[PDB]
Formats: structure tokens, sequence, C-alpha cells
């Protein structure tokens, strides 16, 4: 033997304090993956199902990229996993792929880890011949860093730190400072729900419509229960089957924000874990 | 009056209400023998007519009383792949024991046929083992089975024995279907399901877990790389009523609640990493087995009050009668002829209440035999901090569309021959809830049996429904 096994963690890299980037060996998932899609994983037998985005794929070598923020137990445990370790369950690719054509001038906005989700979209847009302007925000500067090697290699990048390069603070301010120049009819927002809400609230805009990648609570990820329930326009959609990407104008943000806080008692399993 | 069923060991209501161990403990051998002597061995045996697959009921009961338990298991196994399940979960009240003549005597109960099937299956399951195999390397043809529920497991098992290459593809991490994520441990112990899976696994069947067909592997790949395909995906969407307050925190589909509780084991939290919301007063909408198991799952989580809320009367409740009583024994309260109008939430987000009305009978058959119409001024409110909606389920609409030429029924289920299981697509078969809609395990089993047999017949060239 002496080689790569199913769902092996091939490369692990710590790119920030509580942010970890994974390259995982899964030939099928890597081959069948379309931009905008995600996977649902389970670490151990007692483990839980959590959704995480595919950040990139190399089908020829059967690998897929994923970048994770540590906000609690499962993301923590995954970060503590070492090279050679396997993830117990990996199901994907789930969700509906991004709608990729040759539109025109496109604006992309992303936050910390959501940038990873925002990456294969960028590549795919640039794969379709779009001229992109990308906005990068993060938790901090190089203490918690955002991937420059992705965007600058893939497009012209405007860095919107919370007090460093480019403008200083929220990324909606960088979208705001288009003004004189600007572009024709597309904006993308991937990050925490608040940021995606605001990039939608760019509504002033130049009359440019927003695509957004939602992040609700998921269980199966196959559209079998409705945990990921979202109200688009006035009607109910499932972000695992109908999404995860929707049009921000039609997205109900307040209700999604309310639902992402639906389980806040979950801190308990973080504490019993953090003792060890 | 006189002839009633033989009592079996059962968990006390007060002790079992907080844990998930099985309620019905099962017959001892002497108890099974006592019950078996009650069978009158009717030459016409109407009991058989009450069974969906017409198991030779007086036969296995007779071999049981004769102390020949080995023959009894094989008699059952000729008709039914999953007897340790059906003995537990079959609605015998409306099927086989509903046709038993000793029940037709004046104020007498039928022979506990389900319990005897359960006994023979369990007696030979808990301890006794069978044999090794695989024989599934005999034939040339490869078959793809989609779904590891009762249907897919049965179909795969039968096809493997016939010598064909069998690949089961399962979306979840544990096989399979309702037997793992649907029906709770206190009704169907998972040891039985895991056992059968290993048994089918020992027959040489390959399980592709964590594989969503149409996503992990495309439909047109399954059709390209396989000789036959069985669609046993079952049906669970689920269906939301859509009333106001549906998006509130604390409102659940029975799918999510039970998937968390059964498959993800949120009641063993924080041993298992899957959490569930608190529910001191919980309302479950519907009176089916899905609603009944959900409510019963909820009470074991430390619920102070659990309510059943149902549009129709008691007699119209589809749930298994024994389990209806079990729910009552655990303290669950039933509200008949009550229909929810909206859910009331607080500022922080949480379900505090529920607006409801009462119902009655007026029209004949607008939709559903006794179609219920609400009553004005019957409108009231119920205070609940948790809500689980179990009003039904549906087929997978996107997945079926990826099958070219596949014809659906009245409202989304696959058009498929009842006996052969053959659809409008060459070489493709289907069975279970994906065809009939909501139904029984034994029927899903049977469909798997029949489809497997005609896949064999088709792959040998003898029979071909697809000509033009
Ligand atoms: C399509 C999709 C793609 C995603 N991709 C990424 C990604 O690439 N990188 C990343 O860091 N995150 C991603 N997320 C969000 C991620 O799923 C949550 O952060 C994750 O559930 C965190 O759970 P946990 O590790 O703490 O374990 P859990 O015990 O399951 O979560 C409990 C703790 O985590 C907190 N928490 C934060 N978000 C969630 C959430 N959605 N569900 C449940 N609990 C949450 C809870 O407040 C609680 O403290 C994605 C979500 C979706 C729907
Ligand atoms: C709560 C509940 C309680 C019930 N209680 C009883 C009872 O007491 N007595 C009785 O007789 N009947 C009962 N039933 C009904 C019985 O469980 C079903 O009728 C029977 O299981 C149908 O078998 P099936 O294979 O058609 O569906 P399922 O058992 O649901 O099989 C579906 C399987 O296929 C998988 N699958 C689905 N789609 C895909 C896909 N695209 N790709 C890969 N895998 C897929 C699913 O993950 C699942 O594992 C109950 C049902 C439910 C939901
Ligand atoms: N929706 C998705 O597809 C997706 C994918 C991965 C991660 N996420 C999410 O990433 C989140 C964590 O974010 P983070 O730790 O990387 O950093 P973070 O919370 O500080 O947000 C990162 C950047 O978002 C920009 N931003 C603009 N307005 C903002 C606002 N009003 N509030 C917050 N941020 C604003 C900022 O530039 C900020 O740097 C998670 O909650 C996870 O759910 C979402
Ligand atoms: S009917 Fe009741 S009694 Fe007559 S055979 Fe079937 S079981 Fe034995
Ligand atoms: S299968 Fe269900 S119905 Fe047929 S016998 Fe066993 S129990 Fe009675
Ligand atoms: S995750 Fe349960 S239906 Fe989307």
């Amino acid at each position: 033997m002496g080689g790569t096994a199913l769902n092996e963690i091939v490369k692990k890299v710590k790119i920030a304090e509580d942010v970890f980037d994974f390259w995982i060996h899964s030939p099928s998932v890597s081959k069948e993956a379309r931009p905008g899609q995600f996977v649902v994983i389970r670490l151990h037998e007692k483990g839980e199902r959590i959704p995480l985005t595919v950040a990139d794929t190399k089908p020829e070598e059967g690998l897929f990229r994923m970048v994770v923020k540590v906000v609690g137990k499962t993301t923590h445990e995954l970060s503590l996993k070492k090279e050679g370790d396997t993830i117990l369950d990996v199901v994907g690719p789930l969700g509906n792929p991004s709608e990729i054509e040759n539109y025109g001038n496109v604006l992309l906005v992303g936050g910390g880890v959501g940038i990873a989700t925002l990456y294969p979209i960028a590549k795919a847009l640039k794969e379709a011949g779009n001229n992109i302007t990308t906005v990068l925000g993060a938790r901090t500067k190089d203490y918690l860093i955002m991937v420059d090697e992705f965007k600058e290699i893939s497009d012209v990048l405007l860095v919107t730190d919370d007090g460093s390069a480019g403008m200083k603070g929220v990324v909606t301010d960088a979208m705001d400072k288009l003004f004189r120049e600007r572009k024709f009819d597309i904006c993308w927002a991937v990050g925490p729900t608040i940021m995606m809400k605001f990039c939608t609230l760019k509504a002033r805009e130049f009359g440019v419509p927003i695509w957004v990648s939602l992040n609700p609570i998921m269980v199966d990820g196959t559209g079998m229960c409705g945990a990921c329930r979202v109200t688009v326009s006035g009607q109910i959609k499932f972000a695992c089957v109908d999404g995860p990407e929707f049009r921000g104008e039609e997205v109900d943000w307040d209700e999604l924000l309310k639902r992402l806080a639906q389980y806040r008692e979950q801190e308990k399993i973080s504490y019993e874990r953090f003792l060890k | 009056m006189k002839n009633r069923k033989t009592p079996m060991k059962e968990q006390s209501p007060e002790s079992r209400r907080r844990n998930f161990e099985e309620v019905a403990l099962g017959y001892t051998l002497e108890e099974a023998l006592e019950e078996a002597q009650r069978c009158l061995q009717c030459p016409t045996h109407p009991c058989v007519s009450g069974c969906p697959v017409e198991i030779d009921i007086p036969g296995f009961i007779r071999k049981l009383r004769d102390g020949k338990l080995e023959e009894s298991y094989r008699i059952l196994k000729s008709y039914n792949n999953l007897p340790a399940v059906c003995g537990r979960v079959c609605p015998q009240e409306v099927q086989c024991e509903s046709r038993c003549v000793v029940g037709k005597m004046k104020d007498s109960e039928p022979v506990a046929i389900g319990r005897l099937e359960r006994f023979v299956a369990d007696w030979a399951a808990e301890n006794l083992e069978e044999d090794v195999k695989p024989l599934a390397g005999s034939k040339k043809e490869k078959v793809a089975v989609v779904g590891s529920g009762p249907a897919g497991l049965t179909a795969a098992a039968d096809l493997a024995k016939m010598g064909y290459h069998v690949d089961i593809f399962e979306a979840f991490h544990k096989p399979g279907g309702v037997l793992v994520y649907g029906i709770p441990e206190f009704r169907l112990p998972k040891r039985i399901v895991e056992r059968e899976v290993s048994y089918i696994r020992k027959l040489g069947v390959n399980f592709h877990l964590n594989t969503v067909v149409g996503k992990t592997v495309k439909v047109k790949e399954l059709l390209s790389e396989y000789d036959a395909v069985f669609i046993g995906t079952g049906a669970g969407t689920p269906k939301f009523m859509g009333i106001p307050g549906t998006n509130l925190n604390g409102v659940y589909s029975a799918n999510e609640f039970l998937t968390r509780v059964n498959l993800m084991k949120a009641y063993l939290f924080p041993e298992y990493d899957t959490p569930i919301r608190v529910g001191k007063k919980v309302a479950v909408i519907g009176a089916g087995n899905t609603a009944m198991d959900a409510a019963r799952s909820a009470l074991r989580l430390g619920a102070e009050k659990v309510y059943i809320v149902y549009r129709r009367t008691e007699r119209e409740m589809p749930a298994r009668r024994e389990e209806y009583h079990h729910a009552l024994e655990e303290g669950i309260e039933f509200l008949w002829l009550t229909l929810p109008i909206r859910y009331i939430g607080d500022a922080n987000g949480n379900v505090e209440a529920m607006e409801c009305v009462r119902m009655e009978l007026k029209e004949a058959d607008g939709s559903g035999r006794p179609r219920p119409v609400p009553i004005e001024g019957s409108n009231f409110v119920l205070e609940v901090d948790m809500v689980i909606e179990a009003i039904g389920q549906g087929p997978n609409r996107v997945l079926l569309s990826e099958f070219p030429g596949l014809e659906l029924n009245e409202r989304g289920y696959i058009k498929a021959d009842e006996d052969t299981g053959a659809t409008s697509v060459k070489g493709v078969f289907a069975g279970g809830d994906i065809v009939t809609g909501a139904a029984t395990v034994i029927k899903a089993m049977g469909a798997g049996k029949k489809a497997a047999q005609f896949i064999h017949s088709y792959l040998t060239g003898e029979w071909n429904p697809w000509q033009k």
C-alpha cells in the first residue's frame, strides 16, 4: 500500500489564528464539483453533520479545498486533525451551482472565510471571460489574514481591511467608493449574514443586482428536512437544494439572522471539549 | 370476554417515558408457545388474506408450536425479508390479525400473529446465525440500487442471491431509510437494522454510503454503467403547511426532529455532537405514526407537556393502535378535530403560542373521505415552546426529472407496474413509497422482492416490457 485513502486530509495549513485551510482527498467529490456547491461532513461516530464549502478542486489528483473558521466544537476538532487523518463522512457536492456566463464587469465582495467560498465563483467568472473587481475584508490584517494570492492572480483586487491596506473598515464602504468608475449589473456577497445583508443593502448601487451565498443551519443537506429553510421573496426555499446562492434582494435577512441564532446552547459541547 | 392475547413483557410507562429502550420486550419461548396454541389452524385461513404479501401464517405458527423454530424462520423468510421489523412495526390491527377468526368470536382478540413473526425472527436473530456466501458473483449483469430502505435492502438482497452484481447507493451515513432515521429505538431497535445490513453485506452486496444519486453520481451515469437500476428512494421532502409563524425558531418538520433524534441521536447530547432545541410544552401536528413517534421522541427529552393536534377524530387516526396507547401511557395528550392557524413568536425569536380552531363534518368528499370544515368562534390559542409538523411527505422532484422518459403519477410519484415494478425507462425498476406514496414497510419489502425477480427475468432475456 503506502498511499492516499478516502477522505484523507492531504494538506493542512493554518492561515490565521482561528482560521484553517484544508486540502482533502476525495476523487468523486472533486470531480463532480461545480462552483457554488458545498459538502456536508462528519468527523467521528458521535459526530455531527456540518456544511462547508468547496473552495477549489483538482479532479486529476482528486483533491478539494476547504477553508474553515473555528467558531465552535466541530470546526475546532477538524483543525486539530492532522495530515494523514481521515474525515469519517464526506457528502457532496451539495447545493445548486453558480450561474456562470460571460456577462461583463463583475464586482465580488467577501469576508474572511467566505472569501474561500467566493473564490471558485471568481475563477469560474474569469473562466467565462468576466472582468472582475474584487473586495477583500477580514477579521484583522496579517494576524487574521485574507488570501491575496487568490484574487490578485485571478483579477484586479481592492483590499478593504479593518485598518490597513486600501480603505479602512467594512467592505460595503469599498463598494460605496465605486461612485465615479463603477460597473454594469453584478455584485456578489459571501461572508457572515450581516455582511451579505449589507452588500445587498448596497441597493443604491448603480442598479446592479446581487448574488449571495447563504449560510443557514443544515442537517442532511439533501433537502429532506428543512433546517436550512429560507424565505426568498415571499415564498419558502431550501438553501441546500434551491440554494445556497440566491439573489440578495429576494433574501429575507432578518429571519435568517434570527434562525442562525436558533441554537445558542451549543456552547456547552464547546466547553466540555475545550477542557481537553 | 374470553379469548384475549397472551401478555408479553413490556416497559413500565413511567420508566420508559424518559429513555429510548424498546417498549415491547418480546415473547419468551413458553409465551410464544402459549400464543401459538391459540391458533385454530383454519383450513381457509383468512388471516393470510389480511397479509399484504400473504405470508403462510398458520404454517409458521404451527411449526412454532411443534418446536420446530428453524422451519418457522424459513417459512417466514420465503415470504418476507424483514420479519423482525414487520413483527414490530406492522399495523396488524388493520391487516392480518384484523382477519383472524378467533377475533370474530364474541368479544375475543385475534392470535398475536405479528408477535409470533417477531419472536421467530428475533429468537433466530439475537443469538442464532445463518451462513456465509456471497453467491452474487454468479451472474454477469450489474444492478444499481438507489436507497437502502426496506425496498432497496430487499431488492439488493434478492438480486445478490440470484447472482447479479449489486451496488446499493445510500445518501446518509447509516443504512437505511426509515429503519434508521425514521422510526425510533423504542419501536425498532437499530441492532436489527444493522444486523440485516450486515447480513445483506455478507451476501456480497456493495454499500455506497454518503452517496447522493444525481449529485455524488449523476443519474445518466447510473444509467450508462449499469444493466439494471432500481429506484427505491422512498418519499420524504417533507411538506410544510405554510401557515404564518412557520419560520419561527422551535418549529420543526418531523423529518428534522427525528433525523436529529434517531439518526444523529440528539438525546444522547452532549455525547453525540448534534444539538436539539428545548421543549417543555411541545405540539405535534398530525396523528400518523410519524407524528406519534415524534411526540414520543420529544417527551423523552424532558418535555413537561406534549400535545397531539389532529384535524380529524380518533377513529380516523392512521397510527398503529398499540403505539397510540403507548403514547397515551407516556402521558401524551391528544386533541382531536383541531387545526392550527398560525404560530406566535416573541421579539428574540421563539415559538410561544399557536392559534387554532375546531373542526366538524359537513360535506361528503371534497378531499379525503370525511373532509373536515372549521368552526367559527372555536378559534383559540395554545401555549407551546416547541412545534413539530408531521402532516406528510413527498417524492424527490428534482431527482426524478433527471431520469429521461420517466413518467410520474397523479402528483409526482413514479408510474410503475405494480407486479413487475418496470417503469417507462428500459431496464429501470422502482418500488416502495416512491411509487405508492405513504404506506407500509412490508409493502416496500414486497415491492423489492417482486422487482428483483423481474429484473432477473429481464436480464436473462425471458421478459421485456420495453419494446418501442
Ligand atoms: C453551504 C454552507 C457552507 C459553509 N461553509 C463554511 C466554510 O467554508 N468555513 C466556515 O468556517 N464555516 C462555513 N459555514 C458555516 C458553518 O457550517 C458553521 O460555522 C458551522 O455549523 C459551525 O459549527 P461548529 O463547528 O461550531 O459545530 P456545531 O456544534 O454544529 O456548531 C455549534 C456552535 O457553532 C456556532 N455556529 C456558528 N454557525 C453555525 C451554524 N451554521 N450552524 C450551527 N452552529 C453554528 C454556534 O453558534 C455554536 O456556538 C457554511 C455554512 C453553509 C450553510
Ligand atoms: C416516522 C415514520 C414511521 C413509520 N411507521 C411505520 C409502521 O409503524 N408500520 C409500517 O408498516 N410502516 C411505517 N412507516 C412507513 C415505512 O417506513 C415506509 O413505507 C417504508 O420504509 C418505505 O420504504 P422505502 O424504501 O420506499 O422508503 P425509505 O425507507 O425512506 O427508503 C429511502 C432510502 O433511500 C435514501 N435515498 C433517498 N433518495 C436518495 C438519493 N437521491 N440518493 C441516495 N439515497 C437516497 C434515503 O436516504 C433512505 O435511506 C413509517 C414511516 C415513517 C416516515
Ligand atoms: N455564507 C457563506 O457562504 C459562508 C462561507 C464561509 C463562511 N461564512 C461565514 O464566515 C463567518 C465568519 O466571518 P469571519 O470570521 O471570517 O470575519 P468577520 O465576522 O469579521 O467578517 C469578515 C469581513 O466581512 C466584512 N464586513 C463588512 N460588513 C460587515 C459587517 N456589518 N459585519 C461583519 N463583517 C462585515 C468585513 O470586511 C469583515 O472583515 C462565519 O459566520 C461563517 O458563517 C459564510
Ligand atoms: S385465522 Fe387466526 S386462527 Fe385461523 S389461522 Fe389465521 S391465525 Fe390461526
Ligand atoms: S407481515 Fe405484517 S401482516 Fe403480513 S403477517 Fe407479518 S405482520 Fe401480519
Ligand atoms: S439541510 Fe435539511 S433540508 Fe436542507
